[PDB]
RNA sequence: GGGUCUACUGAGAUCCUCUGGUAGGGGGGCGCUGUGAUGGGGUAGAAGGUGGGUCGUGAGAUCCACUGGACCCGUCACA
RNA sequence: CGCCGAAGAAGGGGGGAGUGGGUCACUCGGCGUAAGGUUGGGUGGCAAAAGGGGAACAACCCAGACCUGGGUUAAGGCCCCA
RNA sequence: CCUUUCGUCUUGAAACACGGGCCGGGGAGUUCACAUCAGUGGCGAGCUUAAGGAGAUUAUCUCCGAAGGCAUAGGGAAACCAAGUGCCCGCAGCCUAGUUUCUAGGCGAGGGGCAGGGUCUGUCAGGGCCUGAAGCCACUGAUGUGAGGCUAGAAACCGGGCG
RNA sequence: AGCAAACUAAGUACCGUGAGGGAAAGCUGAAAAGAACCCCGGAAGGGGGAGUGCAAAGAGCCUGAAACCGGGUGGUUAUAC
RNA sequence: CCCGAACGGAAACAUCUUAGUAGGGGGAGGAAAAGAAAUCAAUUGAGAUCCCCUGAGUAGGGGCGACCGAAAGGGGGACAGC
RNA sequence: AAGCCUCCCGGUGGAUGGCUCGGCUCGGGCACCGAAGAAGGGCGCGGCAAGCAGCGAAAUGCUCGGGUGAGGCGCAAG
């Protein structure tokens, strides 16, 4: 119901590689079913320096072994003071358009 | 454009009204149209020659659908202020000066459309 | 990045606003707060709970047939009932109903900043086609404004950078709003005009300017968006000035 | 609404048609020009408490305008 | 409802008639906490006293071993504080 | 802190007590009356002479002969619509169109009124 | 209904396909009265009524002649 | 074998219902001789199904009405009504 | 040229059933509270402030106020006890070379199946329940329940008066 | 509709032996300027003519729909729905 | 402050509930009532009463049927005691 | 000849539309009268006076101060 979240939205499905568009129908889903992450878990599957896109929020429970760098399209305040000590980065969809490494990273999973 | 009136006039459309609008002057004057939602009624059950049911596939053709009848397309006016935004040029739009905006400001209000070559229906 | 204007009408500093003024304009939590608060102001109406009650009517039975129906009349006129004259109404409306829309504390402190960026946008302010002269928007006077008393010395400050145009705007007054409200009291209907909000209350602008149509002065510490969002199309024109900006930047 | 006397309608030929344009009671003249402004609407029927002024009642000035749509 | 809506008892009313057993009416309130939750006070010694939690449940599992006295806890848990190097105190008084 | 209401208000104009009828009737001086008396409106009193600023018949000057305190509003001499039998009734203007050019000095009671107003000297 | 483009958030192009209808469910749209606004506007030439054009499948919209003789709509949101 | 299926989706969960008096035709029963009776099995309408024929017609046959127009056909019919 | 009269009750019954002289005006699923869902948004291991106070151009507004409630562990009556991991199949996406055009293989969130664990009970198998880390709040909406409860419609009974 | 009540009196007229029940009904324009005056009738704010006034829908007075009825306009009928 | 109802609900109804309300009688004032513990609760604590929000449909009652239904404590208001 | 239908015109009713010295809700103020005769009724009272309202045989108002300041003699023009 944001202008910007269906603006963005309208992108997202432009965009080719096979990732982004997996995100617009997590995102059309439900609000009340919307994509949802507590850090606790993202810890317990990760390697050092993964990138991983949240389709949802992430929740700041959970304690982080390596810096890792996330993207998503919303965070909790507390969760991401969590995410700046553990030596990680953030990082919004939006921004994350812009990026050829985004284009050509390497080890990239999804979770929620 | 000769190919503006060749659905209409051989598409002659129905005035839809009311359901035994003839027999009772309490529907005459109503002069409108209501879906009958009975059981025993007659057009809902499609009985021959009823001036029948209104339904979707009577449509205009979307080309047309709505075009002013001189072809042009009908927007309206209120005040002076208006005009300037006319859409693209003169050349696809006709305009209604209000049915209520008053002389002393319609003998100036006019003068603004030719000048601009606008096409005037209410002179 | 904005400049800074005087009590003459020339830039002189320039700083970049705090971060608050660049927020998405979200429109849709803006209405659901604008609303929201308006929802207080509603003092309860109802009709009376005993109107047309006072009656004895009743049916005259079944097989009177003259009784041509079951209706209920007083010893020899009808009344009382829902569908005929002067009886009680079908449903009528009492205080008992709801009428205020709660939000959280900060789900509305955090859709009052929409309003407050939606004043910096030159598109949005235009959008709610508030016309206004000055090259760039929003307008911050410095904090020297304060001490105003005449009232008239107001004007060319509005003149200066140039806003008499919505003050005019504003005085076409569009003269009888329709319907019953002329005789309940909303005998018009006003544009809003430009907003002015100073850093502490009491200030002798404070009351000063109550006299130009559009306007009002209220303080930072209290503004919200039913001064900055007046008909949930913000953008209205503000002003501000550089100490009041500092009260803001506090959140 | 004819009744305000603020429109006036043009006898031509006293036939079956007839012109009406938007007197003016100020101007003080019968040569006054500006006092009638020319508009363009035929009516079929004289109206009930309509004012009727003869097309020779007009000031010779204004015969002009008016004698072509004749 | 034995009449009509008696089948309402046998598949969503179990219970809905008669009663079960009594209940005591002093049993000691316990203040339950979770170890899992306890990386934090709240956001060295330690105590739950003062946060008021009498018995250490399970919980998750630690990160650094601590200084650990409360009322009472479970027995998994007092070995896995001991397996950290934490310890449990098992002091019936604060 | 009277209250707003349209209702409320249309009421005391219809029920005016009676002393509070000059309310209705004061009207605005001129210029040379305030240059010698320091004042810019006063109620009306008979005896009195004023000229008309709206209405069709503008810029008469006659003598304060008739008055409807009650209600508020007044006659001069001078001016008449005559009836169909032929007799003049007198026309009826409201003090909010008129403007005083003289009044009345022989009372010694309507004349401290005036002084009290803060008018310089004499 | 389902498979491409633009737009401070609805508007376009193309392809396939589907087309009786109560109990019932669901999607979307016009009208009435008030509130906030509202590039906004309209008014002694409004409102309303009568009759009649024109738009729209319709729901209705909208207009012209007259009558009237003093206040009335468009858009959005809300009740 | 054949058909539907990732354009349009086996299973699982969830919101909201109305529906518990049917009737008739055909066909195989029972009761009763019987019945446009009742009471069973299967199918079909109808109910909620217009359009054509059977003279008119809920149920008989043909056949499932987005709309306008053209053409060919079904059940039936082809001396006149027509 | 073709055409049983409106609505409703009703297997059909509407046409021998009912209610229907005409016109105009009035006139019937609303309110609250709870429960539960959907949609929507804010925040998030929290959420949430009520009641309430202070200041204010004064019922709008701003700040303050967790009071409390729900979740955050379950079992059993209790005494009490009291967990959150380990295997496998496998979507989207990613990586790999071919992209021959790709279930070719890995990684595999989610998910599913076997597990395991806590608990009472059973003397073991078992048996019941809980456990794989997300809810709260706010608006509108819908339905159930209780209140007159869509609208209208009874004989009834009772209290107190008046004949 | 708004409490029954906005009006010349509203719990008033009234229905009831009684406790009681319980009505209907707003607008002349700003100024009555209320049509002087002349003809008909006896009269009627009645007719006609004149006059006031922006306007008379001028007392039954804002605007003025239908059911209705009358005159007229346009078609149209006694071999037939 | 005394006296004291049926209607319905339990799909019936008699216990129960509807309910000390409708209503009767007495008697005041502008507010009335009440007001200084034979109070609580429970590790030796608080400190009149009243109302507001919670506690809480918790405790507890009843053909265990519809239903009824606290207190303590905490948070607010003014907090006067002779 | 009836008419029939539609329409123009007129009257018959007054909905619509408009206007409102009225009520309705709210909040905030204020918040006992009575044997010195209450509240509640019944009567009278003006030049020509019926109801209301006001008034009490001292009946459309009596006295005294205070304010007010040129008309007043209510509803309601003779």
């Amino acid at each position: 119901t944001n202008i910007m979240l269906r603006k963005l939205i309208t992108s997202l499905k432009k965009q080719d590689k096979a990732i982004w568009v997996r995100v617009a129908e997590e995102l059309e889903a439900p609000r009340r079913k919307r994509a949802y992450i507590n850090i606790y878990k993202i810890n317990r599957y990760s390697k050092a320096n993964d990138i991983i896109v949240v389709p949802g929020k992430v929740l700041g429970v959970g304690n982080l072994d390596h810096p890792v760098t996330v993207v998503a399209l919303s965070f909790s305040k507390p969760a991401k003071e969590k995410i700046l000590r553990s030596g990680g980065k953030v990082m919004s969809l939006y921004k994350a358009i812009q990026e050829l490494n985004d284009f050509k990273g390497k080890t990239v999973r999804l979770m929620k | 454009k000769p190919a503006k009136k060749n659905m209409k006039s051989p598409g002659k459309a129905i005035k839809f009204l009311r359901f035994d609008w003839d027999k009772y002057y309490r529907i005459g004057r109503q002069e409108r149209w209501r879906k009958p939602r009975g059981i025993d009624n007659a057009i809902r059950l499609e009985l021959k020659g009823y001036q029948p049911k209104v339904k979707i596939g009577y449509r205009t053709d979307k080309q047309i659908r709505g075009l002013h009848p001189s072809g042009l397309r009908p927007i309206l006016v209120k005040s002076v202020k208006d005009l300037e935004a006319f859409a693209k040029g003169k050349q696809d739009v006709i305009i209604i000066i209000s049915s209520t905006i008053g002389l002393r400001k319609r003998i100036e209000l006019i003068k603004k459309a030719e000048e601009l070559g606008l096409k005037i229906a209410n002179r | 990045k904005v400049s800074v204007l005087d009590l003459k009408g020339n830039q002189l500093e320039e700083i970049e606003l705090p971060l608050f003024f660049s927020y998405p304009v979200r429109k849709d939590l803006i209405r659901r707060v604008f609303l929201s608060e308006f929802t207080k102001s509603l003092q309860p109406k109802g009709r009376d709970p005993l109107a047309g009650k006072r009656t004895s009517a009743l049916s005259f039975g079944i097989n009177l047939g003259i009784a041509r129906v079951p209706r209920v009349k007083g010893s020899g006129e009808a009344a009382l009932a829902p569908n005929t004259v002067g009886g009680r109404l079908a449903f009528p409306p009492t205080t008992e109903k709801r009428l205020v829309e709660e939000v959280n504390l900060k789900e509305k402190k955090l859709g009052i900043i929409s309003a407050l960026a939606a004043t910096a946008d030159p598109n949005f302010v235009k959008a709610r086609g508030h016309r206004f002269t000055s090259n760039n928007v929003p307008i911050i006077l410095v904090d020297d404004f304060e001490n105003i008393s005449k009232a008239k010395e107001i004007m060319d400050i509005l003149k200066s950078i140039g806003v008499v145009d919505d003050i005019k705007r504003v005085k076409e007054s569009k003269g009888v709003r329709a319907g019953k409200g002329k005789m309940r009291g909303r005998r018009y209907q006003i544009a809003k005009g430009p907003l002015i909000v100073v850093s502490n209350h009491k200030s002798p602008v404070v009351e000063s300017a109550s006299n130009i149509p559009g306007v009002n002065v209220v303080s930072a510490n209290l503004v919200s968006v039913i001064h900055l969002a007046p008909g949930g199309h913000p953008g209205r024109l503000t002003i501000y000035t550089k100490s009041s900006i500092n009260i803001l930047r506090q959140r | 609404m004819l009744k305000h006397q603020k429109y006036v309608y043009v006898d031509i030929g006293d036939q079956k048609k007839f012109l009406k344009v938007r007197f003016l009671k100020s101007r003080s003249e019968n040569n006054n020009p500006e006092a009638y402004v020319i508009l363009d609407k035929i009516s079929i029927k004289l109206p009930r408490n309509a004012k009727v002024i003869k097309y020779e009642d007009l000031p010779a000035e204004v015969k002009d305008k008016l004698k072509l749509k004749l | 409802m034995h009449k009509e809506k008696w089948s309402w008892t046998v598949k969503f009313g179990e219970g809905w008639y008669g009663k079960h057993g009594f209940r005591n009416p002093t049993s000691k309130l316990v203040n339950a906490i979770g170890l899992r939750k306890l990386q934090e006070y709240i956001d060295k010694v330690v105590d739950l006293a003062k946060y008021g939690y009498d018995k250490l449940l399970g919980g998750g599992n630690l990160r650094l071993p601590l200084v650990i006295k409360v009322a009472k806890a479970t027995e998994k848990a007092k070995e896995r504080v001991k397996e950290i190097g934490g310890e449990i105190i098992l002091t019936s008084s604060e | 802190m009277i209250s707003s209401k349209p209702s409320k208000q249309r009421k005391l104009v219809y029920n005016l007590p009676n002393h509070l009828r000059y309310k209705l009737l004061t009207a605005r001086l001129s210029e040379d009356l305030e240059k010698q008396y320091g004042i810019k409106r006063i109620s009306i009193r008979k005896g009195d002479s004023v000229k008309l600023m709206r209405g069709s018949q503008v810029g008469y000057e006659g003598k304060v002969v008739e008055v409807d305190r009650k209600r508020g509003r007044v006659a001069i001499e001078g001016l008449t619509k005559k009836k169909a039998d032929g007799t003049p009734v007198y026309v009826w203007v409201h003090a909010s169109k008129v403007i005083i050019t003289k009044l009345d000095t022989g009372d010694k009671e309507r004349m401290d009124a005036i002084e009290r107003k803060r008018k310089m000297r004499e």
